[PDB]
C-alpha cells in the first residue's frame, strides 16, 4: 500500500529522538536493572489481565525508560511510575482502556488514586506529551509482510523474543528498535523454517546480516537463558494457544555467524 | 495563563469548548481548548493525549498550529493559532452565490495536502467534516480537531468503530468491516468536496442504514465486481435493494471531467482501489491550481 515506504522512514527518525539515555541506571541512586526487570514482569502480567495490546505494553516501557533517563526515582515509586504509564499507553493505544481504579486496584492500594493522577501528569510534563514512540512492535509488524507465505510461529516466535528483551535494559538499551526488530525476526525465522534475514529486508532496513550481528549475538542468548531467568511471565504468555506454544519450542544451539 | 484576555466563547468543538483569546503581551489572537478534569475521574482525557502528542508531531502549513498546552491540576488548555471560520460556516454564507470553482479546488488541494502528512506519518484524522476544517482571510484551509484521531500501525490492527460523523462516514465502516484504514479519511473529503460544489451534503442520513441506503442511492448498490467481499462482511444483508449507480452528472452537475474523475475515485467502494491522498494530489483536477482568498 500506499504509505508504508514513508512510515517506516519515518518511524526510522523517530525511534533515534524518542530513545532513551542508555546508561541512565548508573545515575539511578536508588534503583537497579533488576528492579526495573521486576517492574517490566509485572506489566506483562497486567496486560495479560486487562488484555492489553502487545504494542501498549511496548510503548509503556519506552515510556518508563524516557522518564528514568532525566528523573530519580526511589525503588518504592518506581511501581507508581510504571502504572502511570501503562495508564497512559493504555490511553493511547488501546479501544478500551482500564479505568483508574482498576490501575489502582492491581497495585493492591499500594498508591492512591491521587498519586496514579498525579505521577500521569508529571510523566506527560517530562516527556512534553511525546508519547507516539516507535517500538519493536511496530518494525516487527512491518517486517512481517516480507516473509513468504505468511508464518504464524515465526511471527509469535519474533514478538516473544522482542518481548524478552523489554526486561533487560543491559543490554537492550543499547539498540534500537528497528534493529532488535531485525534480530527477533532473524532469530524466529531462523528457529522456525531454518531461513535467515531475507534480503528484501536488507533492502529496506539498510540492515545487513552482519550488522544485526552483535544484537543477534545478545537475543540468542536471551533466548537460550530464557526457562533460567528470575523473571517468567513472557515464557508463561507465550505458552499459550494463540502463540502456537512457541515459548515451548527449542532454541537453536548456533546461529552460524 | 493570566497572559490570556478571553474574548468570546467561539464554540463548543466537540470535547472541549473553544474560546478566541488575546495574549495581553504579545497582542497575539489564539484559540483555546479548554478540557476540565472534574476531580478524581480518569486523569487526562485519552481524546486529548492523542490530539497532544499526534498533533506536535503534524506540523504542516494545512495542519492547525498548537501553539502551547496550559497543565494546571484543575485545568488543561490547548492554545491554538487562531482562523476565522471553519468550512461549515463559510459554505452556509456561500449557499446562495456558490463556493467559486478556483477556491473549491485550491481549499480540496491543501485538505489533501495536510491529509497527506497525517497519513505519511501514520496518523488517521477520522472525523473531516466542514465545521473540523478551519479558513483564513488568505485562502488558507487546515485540518484541526485530532480529539478522535489515531496513530496506526503497518499494517493496521482492528480500532474503535464508533467513528466518523454518520453524513462523512465510509461504507466499510458501515458495513462492519474489521479492518479500515486511511481511505475512511479520503471518503470524508469526497464527500466535502461533492459538498462544497453543490452546496449541500452529498449523504445526509439519519441512521447507519439510512446512509447506507443513500449512498447505494448515488454510486450504485455495491457487488462482489465492484467490491470483492462485500456480500461477506458483518452487517450486509443480501436483502439491501439493488439500486443502479447514478450519473455524475446528475449527482455532481457544476463539475468537468476532471472533477468527477478525481471524485469518483475518492468515492470508490473499495477501500484498496480508494485513490490516496497523495495520489489524488497528482489528479488532472489540480493541473490548474491558484491560491485565490474567500469571499466572507
Ligand atoms: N474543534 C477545534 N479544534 C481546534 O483545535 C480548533 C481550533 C480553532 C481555531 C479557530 C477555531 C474556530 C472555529 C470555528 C469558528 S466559527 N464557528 O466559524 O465561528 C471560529 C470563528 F473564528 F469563526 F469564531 C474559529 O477553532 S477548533
Amino acid at each position: 500500500p500506499d504509505y508504508h515506504e514513508d512510515i517506516h522512514t519515518y518511524l526510522r527518525e523517530m525511534e533515534v529522538k524518542c530513545k532513551p539515555k542508555v546508561g541512565y541506571m548508573k545515575k539511578q541512586p536508588d534503583i537497579t536493572n533488576s528492579m526495573r526487570a521486576i517492574l517490566v514482569d509485572w506489566l506483562v502480567e497486567v496486560g495479560e489481565e486487562y488484555k492489553l495490546q502487545n504494542e501498549t505494553l511496548h510503548l509503556a516501557v519506552n515510556y518508563i525508560d524516557r522518564f528514568l533517563s532525566s528523573m530519580s526515582v526511589l525503588r518504592g515509586k518506581l511501581q507508581l511510575v510504571g502504572t502511570a504509564a501503562m495508564l497512559l499507553a493504555s490511553k493511547f493505544e488501546e479501544i478500551y482502556p482500564p479505568e483508574v481504579a482498576e490501575f489502582v486496584y492491581i497495585t493492591d492500594d499500594t498508591y492512591t488514586k491521587k498519586q496514579v493522577l498525579r505521577m500521569e501528569h508529571l510523566v506527560l510534563k517530562v516527556l512534553t506529551f511525546d508519547l507516539a514512540a516507535p517500538t519493536v512492535n511496530q518494525f516487527l509488524t512491518q517486517y512481517f509482510l516480507h516473509q513468504q507465505p505468511a508464518n504464524c510461529k515465526v511471527e509469535s516466535l519474533a514478538m516473544f523474543l522482542g518481548e524478552l528483551s523489554l526486561i533487560d535494559a543491559d543490554p537492550y538499551l543499547k539498540y534500537l528498535p528497528s534493529v532488535i526488530a531485525g534480530a527477533a525476526f532473524h532469530l524466529a525465522l531462523y528457529t522456525v523454517t531454518g531461513q535467515s534475514w531475507p534480503e528484501s529486508l536488507i533492502r529496506k532496513t539498510g540492515y545487513t546480516l552482519e550488522s544485526l550481528k552483535p544484537c543477534l549475538m545478545d537475543l540468542h542468548q536471551t533466548y537460550l537463558k530464557a526457562p533460567q531467568h528470575a523473571q517468567q511471565s513472557i515464557r508463561e504468555k507465550y505458552k499459550n494457544s494463540k502463540y502456537h506454544g512457541v515459548s515451548l519450542l527449542n532454541p537453536p544451539e548456533t546461529l552460524n555467524l | 495563563m493570566e497572559n490570556f484576555q478571553k474574548v468570546e466563547k467561539i464554540g463548543e468543538g466537540t470535547y472541549g469548548v473553544v474560546y478566541k483569546a488575546r495574549n495581553k503581551l504579545t497582542g497575539e489572537v489564539v484559540a483555546l481548548k479548554k478540557i476540565r478534569l472534574d476531580t478524581e475521574t480518569e486523569g487526562v482525557p485519552s481524546t486529548a493525549i492523542r490530539e497532544i502528542s499526534l498533533l506536535k508531531e503534524l506540523n504542516h502549513p494545512n495542519i492547525v498550529k498548537l501553539l502551547d498546552v496550559i497543565h494546571t491540576e484543575n485545568k488543561l488548555y490547548l492554545v491554538f493559532e487562531f482562523l476565522h471560520q471553519d468550512l461549515k460556516k463559510f459554505m452556509d454564507a456561500s449557499a446562495l452565490t456558490g463556493i467559486p470553482l478556483p477556491l473549491i479546488k485550491s481549499y480540496l488541494f491543501q485538505l489533501l495536502q495536510g491529509l497527506a502528512f497525517c497519513h505519511s506519518h501514520r496518523v488517521l484524522h477520522r472525523d473531516l467534516k466542514p465545521q473540523n476544517l478551519l479558513i483564513n482571510t488568505e485562502g488558507a484551509i487546515k485540518l484541526a480537531d485530532f480529539g478522535l484521531a489515531r496513530a496506526f500501525g503497518v499494517p493496521v490492527r482492528t480500532y474503535t468503530h464508533e467513528v466518523v460523523t454518520l453524513w462523512y462516514r465510509a461504507p466499510e465502516i458501515l458495513l462492519g468491516c474489521k479492518y479500515y484504514s486511511t481511505a475512511v479519511d479520503i471518503w470524508s473529503l469526497g464527500c466535502i468536496f461533492a459538498e462544497m460544489v453543490t452546496r449541500r451534503a452529498l449523504f445526509p442520513g439519519d441512521s447507519e442504514i439510512d446512509q447506507l441506503f443513500r449512498i447505494f442511492r448515488t454510486l450504485g448498490t455495491p457487488d462482489e465486481v465492484v467490491w470483492p467481499g462485500v456480500t461477506s462482511m458483518p452487517d450486509y444483508k443480501p436483502s439491501f435493494p439493488k439500486w443502479a449507480r447514478q450519473d455524475f452528472s446528475k449527482v455532481v452537475p457544476p463539475l468537468d471531467e476532471d472533477g468527477r474523475s478525481l471524485l469518483s475515485q475518492m468515492l470508490h467502494y473499495d477501500p484498496n482501489k480508494r485513490i490516496s491522498a497523495k495520489a489524488a494530489l497528482a489528479h488532472p483536477f489540480f493541473q490548474d491550481v491558484t491560491k485565490p482568498v474567500p469571499h466572507l
